[PDB]
RNA sequence: CCAAGCGUUGGAUUGUUCACCCACUAAUAGGGAACGUGAGCUGGGUUUAGACCGUCGUGAGACAGGUUAGUUUUACCCUACU
RNA sequence: ACCUACUAUCCAGCGAAACCACAGCCAAGGGAACGGGCUUGGCGGAAUCAGCGGGGAAAGAAGACCCUGUUGAGCUUGACU
RNA sequence: GCCGCCGCAGGUGCAGAUCUUGGUGGUAGUAGCAAAUAUUCAAACGAGAACUUUGAAGGCCGAAGUGGAGAAGGGUUCCAU
RNA sequence: CGUGCGAAUCGGUCGUCCGACCUGGGUAUAGGGGCGAAAGACUAAUCGAACCAUCUAGUAGCUGGUUCCCUCCAAAGUUUCC
RNA sequence: AAAUACCGGCACGAGACCGAUAGUCAACAAGUACCGUAAGGGAAAGUUGAAAAGAACUUUGAAGAGAGAGUUCAAGAGGGCG
């Protein structure tokens, strides 16, 4: 199908996706964001600091309700959380695409992650109850992930 | 593994509560892979469950 | 309409912008005046609340109903250690504002003073103040100096002494120093100069600083208590029990047609760590610091004329949650704005001090020196061993 | 006159605004803020129907004439305050 | 004025509703005779978190008060048939 | 599969109507996961155990029970893989 | 609590408890009618005349709205009557 | 008996009627599913590819979910596919 961004050349770049993952589109856009633009090895220590509650995810656009904390002083913001399932996702996300890179006969340490899009899913429909007889939603919102990894020295 | 339907059986063999019973818990997959009523008079008869006793109330 | 039962209202507005402070040290809003008629001294001082106990003196007043009598008073402890000068630094009178020229410091330059500057003191190697010291054993460096005592003297009029206080003697965890500048007063600008090249690191007496019996004031910070609500800190008139949204809130805070709400009308916020300043404070007794000659040591602090004994004025079974008093000390009326461990600036006194009241020679006749941990009846221990007789184990 | 800087209470009754009395002080001066003021409280009386007595209307009803009990929802959105 | 528990606050997982012309820095003037928008004067310098209720003539219900319509219902009488 | 031209015909021209149906936002990752005391360790099939299993310890309901069985009612809700 | 566990629940708290005591099943009483120790009180989350369908698209001197362009002409809030 | 009426049913034909929120409410396992104790009320819903040639083969991963290949004129038609 046709995607989004096109890649410059087939023998070094590479491709994967993610589809109907039970993720938060705000958390998982801004983990993808975050993570976008970074080494992979720097990212696989991101994601152990997430693990280990180590360095958290500044929120700047979704900025509500979130307490300020001293971890995302490094990014420079003052509300930060872990996302640890979008982690866990993305993790095993980052995994099949090592894994790509292996069959398509790639280098491990120069990949690069290069692009990464979060964008919209049809979404589940279930409901709870309240007082005086009145349903009231309980949905979700699952979204659909892809990135790229390109070679760069 | 799961014990709730051998706990079940025993308190209905044993003829009271499921609470003063006392499984072995040495061998749960060999103890638990029984599947009949013959199975359970063997291990009583071997003795591996334990009727357990009736908690006291001195009367000194 | 207006109130019928008049009240004007309940709270401060010179402490409205009740918020937490930037800086940590107590520090001096107004300083004194300098004029060539008084002598070499210093303004202010720095100094840490240790206590607080009795005291036993004598009365003498004219016209008082009590005249001739003893009563019993609180009394502060401020220990006062000396400090350690790391130079001086001059200002020039600008039409601006009030502007330095340049900071001079000194050739050893204590590590206590060095901790102000390095974040971590483990993991840093100590670069600072590495070039800055090959000034001294040149004869370039020394030129530089020599014209700067030339410049300062037409133009800078204000020169500032920067001291720290001296926190080898004290046995607490934190060994950082706290810097400061003290404002000289003395004769001509020359003579300071000259006073302050002397006085270069040399350590910075209490007697020779303040005195007896002076009206001081004192500067501290409040002690913190934490996020409270507008009847917690304002203190004002409660609600009754037949309200129903809460009775501890303010009723009415505005009307219709001021659509806004303004800072009249006293409101919640940030209650505790604030600055103050006390005034009119009066000087007891300037004690003094253990000193060891021949082996037998003279710790006559708590002996009083009227003591007849020898000991010192730590009670029995140490401190609460404070230490030991191993330096000097001062002893204030009252009692001052802060807390245990708390930094504090002792100033001397702006206005004309000429009252009846405040002139007058206190006669020092007992210091209570008891365990105020529990319920203390013992002054010393071979008091209290005489008065038990033996133990079980003895 | 300059002059609003700082001050101008408590209690018995009335649901009371208003009004009266006592004790005291320095004065116990007079008002506004959409009749200041309920997502700030209180319902004592008015101001849903239930009943009592008195008058009038033949009659359903009316009485500046009373008595008695009568369901008070939500700020997490913005500005302003801290 | 003080204490405990349940609260409230932060983190992992999940995850509404009301409201919505558009947005919410002020004073004076006039007006459908009381405006955040018009004119003139002051000002306004990223983005969020815990309180608060002054305002949004805060949401509600084509007012539960009054009157009218050549609009309807119940009680009652010696109105009319 | 469609356009122009000559005559004729319409269920032929939308911005509203607290218009109808359907879809999507600010709100908002906000409020919230508080009626009734209490759980803590070892091993285990399994990739994976604050919630499941057994073994141990500490408690609650206190015979008008957080017990066993019935009627109305429900209709395979009982058990095995 | 009051956008509830709840389209009428819970805490403190009571009146009564061998007699004008509550009540399990079958049956009689249905709408200008029934029941009613009398409150237009109740009659299936609805009772100053129950629910559904038809007449009915009943009536409305009264509110709410009523969709392309261009050009020309260009108004009255009144005499009298019911 | 004769010329008179026919909206339901038995067999058709035709149309300046409508074209998937339209036309019978229902173009499909429609008075069907569903709601109400009952007389009763009453829905949502078309367009794979001409042809299934419906993806064999390798790898990640427990499987879900990816990355290369194959079909065909095109996957620009990927099992809810004009
Ligand atoms: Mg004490
Ligand atoms: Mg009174």
């Amino acid at each position: 199908v046709r995607y989004s961004l096109d890649p410059e050349n087939p023998t070094k770049s590479c491709k994967s996706r993610g589809s109907n993952l039970r993720v938060h589109f705000k958390n998982t856009r801004e983990t993808a964001q975050a993570i976008k633009g970074m080494h992979i090895r720097k990212a696989t220590k991101y994601l152990k600091d997430v693990t280990l509650k180590k360095q958290c995810v500044p929120f700047r656009r979704y900025n509500g309700g979130v307490g300020r904390c001293a971890q995302a002083k490094q990014w420079g913001w003052t509300q930060g959380r872990w996302p640890k399932k979008s982690a866990e996702f993305l993790l095993h996300m980052l995994k099949n695409a090592e894994s790509n890179a292996e069959l398509k006969g790639l280098d491990v340490d120069s990949l690069v992650i290069e692009h990464i899009q979060v964008n919209k899913a049809p979404k589940m429909r279930r409901r709870t109850y309240r007082a005086h007889g009145r349903i009231n939603p309980y949905m979700s919102s699952p979204c659909h992930i892809e990135m790229i990894l390109t070679e760069k020295e | 593994s799961m014990l709730r339907l051998q706990k079940r059986l025993a308190s209905s063999v044993l003829r009271c509560g499921k609470k003063k019973v006392w499984l072995d818990p040495n061998e749960t997959n060999e103890i638990a892979n029984a599947n009949s009523r013959q199975q359970i008079r063997k291990l009583i008869k071997d003795g591996l469950i334990i009727r357990k006793p009736v908690t006291v109330h001195s009367r000194a | 309409s207006h109130r019928k039962f008049s009240a004007p209202r309940h709270g401060s507005l010179g402490f409205l912008p009740r918020k937490r402070s930037s800086r940590h040290r107590g520090k001096v809003k107004s300083f004194p005046k300098d004029d060539p008629s008084k002598p070499v001294h210093l303004t202010a001082f720095l100094g840490y609340k240790a206590g607080m106990t009795h005291i036993v003196r004598e009365v003498d007043r004219p016209g008082s109903k009590v005249n001739k009598k003893e009563v019993v008073e609180a009394v502060t402890i401020v220990e006062t250690p000396p400090m350690v000068v790391v130079g001086i630094v001059g200002y020039v009178e600008t039409p601006r504002g009030l502007r330095t020229f340049k900071t001079v410091f000194a050739e050893h330059i204590s590590d206590e003073c060095k901790r102000r500057f390095y974040k971590n003191w483990h993991k840093s190697k100590k670069k600072a103040f590495t070039k800055y010291c090959k000034k001294w054993q040149d004869d370039a460096g020394k030129r530089q100096l020599d014209k700067d005592f030339s410049s300062m003297k037409k133009y800078c009029q204000v020169i500032r002494v920067l001291a720290h206080t001296q926190m080898r003697l004290l046995p607490l965890r934190q060994k950082k120093a706290h810097l400061m500048e003290i404002q000289v007063n003395g004769g001509t600008v020359a003579e300071k100069l000259d006073w302050a090249r002397e006085r270069l690191e040399q350590q910075v007496p209490v007697s020779q600083v303040f005195g007896q019996d002076e009206m001081i004031d004192v500067i501290g910070v409040t002690k913190g208590k934490g996020y409270k609500g507008v009847t917690s800190r304002w203190h004002t008139k409660k609600l009754p029990r037949k309200t129903h949204r809460g009775l501890r809130k303010v009723a009415c805070i505005g009307a219709w047609h001021p659509a806004r709400v303004a800072f009249s009308v006293a409101r919640a916020g940030q209650k505790g760590y604030h600055h103050r300043t006390e005034i009119n404070k009066k000087i007891y007794k300037i004690g003094q610091g253990y000193l060891i000659k021949d082996g037998k040591l003279i710790k006559n602090n708590a002996s009083t004329d009227y003591d007849l004994s020898d000991k010192s004025i730590n009670p029995l079974g140490g401190f609460v949650h404070y230490g030991e008093v191993t330096n000097d000390f001062v002893m204030l009326k009252g009692c001052v704005v802060g807390t245990k461990k708390r930094v504090l600036t002792l100033r001397k006194s702006l206005l004309v001090q000429t009252k009846r009241r405040a002139l007058e020679k206190i006669d020092l006749k007992f210091i209570d020196t008891t365990s105020k941990f529990g319920h203390g009846r013992f002054q010393t221990v071979e008091e209290k061993k005489a008065f038990m007789g033996p133990l079980k184990k003895d």
